[PDB]
């Protein structure tokens, strides 16, 4: 679309309000709406000045500029009045350019990287999220203690529950309609999506009890995918909100069964032909095995991106179906990097499956792409593949077990990012320094299981 | 001192192949379905005890090992060679044993 | 017809220790002490060995048993096994004689 | 002690009530009292009549009645009865022919002794019982037609750190805690002393390894006769015991799923003119007679299971991969082993200890059993095999993994338990009887766990 097709839009949809959306550092979505008559021709080219001091990790004057993307225009399916959202990009008040800090124009600057660099034209990404549905959910901390609680009726454990069909721990996967009690509200997201511009494949049950549901949406370019992403968790979270559900994208919601997931699949493509596809392993390119070195090589680096809460470390453990060796292969479960199999080489892709929900789909791409270009330009060849059996059978790399080991190793490890001016450094700094006070706040309160081992010793 | 293998040795008490100083037996509980001994005709303890004296006859077990499994015929079918020693792998002889598996297929080196 | 280890006995690409006939290696450490010991004279196959190079298999024996009393092992149990064909699973398509030790090894073979 | 004895008896602590106690096929204790007053010189030499129909197998299609025996070498004060109360063990006797009763344990087991004296093997067999019971604050049990439910509750148990009403023992984890910990060291201490009171020799007392309140408080060997009535003794101590301090004693063998069960390991000594016929040259120090009396015990095991196992929560326990063993073979350091060879500081006390009876088993008929198999195999020269010692280097038996096996074995092999008229096929015939009662009862009603695993399917 563009500011005439939004303009126009607004008179044939009867619009009342415009919603200006973006999305900060943490990966949560922003929103300001404005009044519809207030939109014109001058808004899509000066934006309008806000304050980000008190947005996380965006703090002498803060002074910015909402600048809008006229090709988001999207009605919102769930407010009362006639409102259009339209995504926008955060811009410096004088120079006109992206913020360093801000997560889309970070995404922008990796793609026109990766245009610059002559690699490829565009890259393709087809992440995979799950989510949970529950009924009701009660936390809290104090001096006196902690907790947490999670209710809904498709829980195992509500077999005796006063208030008879539920699925069984871990074994969710694809049950009959009536125990998969989460037909309608799957199927309605799945509307709401189209509705929105997101392209649907299927939807299913996941494997885990306590509605684990999990809807498949249609690869695109990186900033369209991402923003999908967005899209995706805004309409997941207001869907379950309509039906007296709640929706939560956490990684490990609760222990002893399958946490939530975001497998992402990558492809590199320039002048129309797929740069993945060739005649090396598993149909794959010499390009597509640089990029999975590269990946390997800067995976913990990643993991601050792709893993950024200490949950998505509770599912990165070895077993309970989560991978951690840091290997490729198209049949070991328990390689990171998966290569899938497809009928035509124009589809041929690589799939990384550590990256969780709760991560900041701008960045967490970028950081992909990034690591896969710093592999394709410096030749990192990935190794042998992990599909051989070797007499029946602890040197291969592990993913970051631990929140502050990926934010020490980003830390570290930081050129990979600022290649290209993508990453600056200052935001790298400010992402780490927000990262490590939810990592310091976790670690210093006691936990149950502290108390139900360590009381009476 | 001397131990069985010792009085094998000596012919007092089957034979596979016999040799100045190496020579082959069936073992009484074959582990494998072609489980063949190899043990020197000199008296060693373990093979922490083996001097270069009797290391001429060290490498005469392993011709004769090829030289079983080639009659035999499990030399393309594939065989394992194990000699454990001391107190782990259960050395309960105390005398040097060659140990020749075949046949079926064996499975992984140790146990895990 | 050549090997890794026939480059690492040319030095062209861990050495524990080295002789005229026999070379001992350090690659993935299966026990706590797992070390290799190589025939310098490439053997494809154990099967295949000829009586002019048979003197080295008991300097085999007798590096393992040296590197035992230097790695301190020879007073807890170690196995010298040797993997042949499919069967034995010959990875390297050359003699390998294992060495290894440090803990408590199982059977001879996994039933 | 004789009739005389008992009358100074009654004359010294003016006991005023005289309760006459007796086994029954199940292994309950029934008793009868009667006034002291009735009791005299002909009350020994002549008994009182009963009528022994509502007894569960000692029912008859003449309806006869029986003869209560009274031991004058078992008399007892009773410590829980509010009148001086003594208790005398009694025998049940045929009128007019005054013999045992064929379906009286304590006969079966009086005869059982009488066959060892005459076959010449040995004069005097000792018993080592050691039983375990769980201490439960509250137990609720029921069945319907709208269904069944079993509810255990306990301080001590590791479920109630969060019931309101904080040291308990975890699961698997109370085997020696710190006395904070466990709740019932002055139970177990006054258990022993009023144990030692009435006759019995107590070791030592300590909490099992089973949270919810396991305690094993171990006693003194002692003859086959005398054993069984000490076992008798110790469960009704434990239970009055229990009572009395607000607590509920059971000797079921697997109360709970996932926590240890309780069993009855069983320690076997035959003695001729004084010196151990089980000590000898051979493995661990035993002799050909013991290990005659291994085999005999392993070839037998099954028919020993339906008396030293009586019940079907006896085989919960009997599952492979416990602490319980179940593989038929002895050794002296394998746990597996179902029959195993204590180490002991001199030859005097060189025993054989079988360990999968269950505290539940009627003592008098599990130890005239596991006595006959040992005779049958010493007679027989049954050797046992080898020693289960696991080298790195003839599938190994079982004991029955089911109750309706070990009554189907029972009915096969009961050549070996009927020698020297010890059991009669008609005492074999009711034992099965009232067993298969209680195993249909158990196999035609629907599970709990069941509607789990077969109610969406
Ligand atoms: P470990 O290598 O210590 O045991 C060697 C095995 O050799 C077999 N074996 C022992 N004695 C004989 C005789 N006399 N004949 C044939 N095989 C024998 C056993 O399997 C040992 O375990
Ligand atoms: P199979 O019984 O042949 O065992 C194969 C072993 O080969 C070792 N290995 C392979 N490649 C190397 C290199 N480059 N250096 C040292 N060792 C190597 C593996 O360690 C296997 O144990």
């Amino acid at each position: 679309m563009s500011a005439e097709h939004v303009l126009t839009m607004l008179n044939e949809h009867e619009v009342k309000f415009v919603d200006l959306r973006f999305t900060d550092t943490k990966g949560k979505e922003q929103h300001v709406t404005i009044p519809a008559h207030q939109v014109n021709a001058e808004f899509f080219e000066e934006g309008k000045m806000f304050d980000g001091s008190s947005i996380g990790g965006w703090k002498n004057e803060s002074d910015m500029v909402l600048m809008p993307d006229a090709s988001t225009a999207v009605i919102d399916p769930f407010f009362a009045d006639s409102t259009l959202i339209i995504r926008c990009d955060i811009l410096e008040p004088g120079t006109l350019q992206g913020y360093d800090r801000d997560p889309r124009s970070i995404a922008k600057r990796a793609e026109d990287y990766l245009r610059s660099t002559g690699i490829a034209d565009t890259v393709l990404f087809g992440p995979e999220p799950e989510f949970f549905l529950f009924d009701d959910i009660r936390f809290g901390s104090s001096i006196s203690g902690s907790h947490v609680a999670i209710d809904d009726i498709e829980g195992a454990w509500n077999s005796s529950t006063q208030y008879g069909h539920r699925p069984a721990v871990k074994g969710g996967y694809f049950p009959v309609p009536p125990v998969d009690s989460a037909q309608d509200i799957r199927s309605e997201m799945c509307l709401v999506m189209e509705q929105m511009g997101l392209v649907v494949e299927a939807h299913h049950h996941e494997v885990a009890t306590a509605g684990q549901n999990e809807v498949a949406t249609r690869f695109n370019t990186m900033t369209k995918k991402a923003d999908e992403i967005q899209i995706y968790k805004y309409v997941v979270h207001n869907v379950a909100h309509r039906f007296g559900k709640t929706a939560t994208f956490m990684p490990k919601p609760m222990f002893g069964d399958n946490g939530s997931g975001m497998h992402c699949h990558m492809s590199l493509s320039k002048n129309g032909v797929n740069l993945f596809a060739g005649d090396k392993y598993a149909g794959l390119s010499e390009q597509a095995l640089y990029y999975i070195g590269g990946v390997i090589k800067h995976a913990k680096a990643i993991n601050a991106l792709a893993n950024p809460t200490t949950n998505s470390y509770k599912r990165l453990v070895p077993g309970y179906e989560a991978p951690v060796m840091l290997a490729y292969s198209a049949r070991n479960r328990s390689a990171s990097i998966r290569i899938p199999v497809v009928s035509s080489p124009k589809a041929r892709r690589i799939e990384v499956r550590f990256p969780d929900p709760a991560a900041n789909p701008y960045l967490c791409f970028a950081a992909l792409l990034m690591a896969g270009l710093d592999g394709i330009k410096n030749k990192i060849h990935p190794g042998e593949a992990m599909d051989k059996n070797l007499y029946d059978l602890k040197e291969i790399p592990q993913v970051a077990g631990s929140l502050e080991e990926a934010l020490n190793e980003l830390d570290l490890d930081r050129e990979f990012l600022k290649a290209g001016g993508v990453f600056t450094d200052e935001a790298i700094d400010a992402y780490i320094a927000l990262r490590r006070e939810e990592d310091d706040r976790v670690r210093m309160t006691p936990h149950p299981v502290e108390f139900e081992l360590y009381y009476s010793v | 001192e001397e131990t069985i293998f010792s009085k094998i040795i000596r012919r007092e008490i089957d034979i596979v192949y016999q040799d100045d100083l190496v020579t082959a037996f069936r073992d009484i509980s074959p582990q494998a379905p072609t489980h063949i001994l190899i043990i020197p005709n000199i008296l060693i303890p373990t093979v922490n005890d083996v001097s270069a004296e009797h290391e001429q006859a060290l490498g005469r077990m392993i011709t004769v090992a090829a030289k079983i499994a080639e009659q035999e015929g499990i030399a393309e079918d594939g065989y394992r060679l194990i000699m454990n020693t001391n107190r782990h792998g259960g050395q309960e002889v105390y005398h040097i044993n060659m140990h020749l598996l075949g046949g079926r297929p064996l499975g992984p080196m140790l146990a895990h």
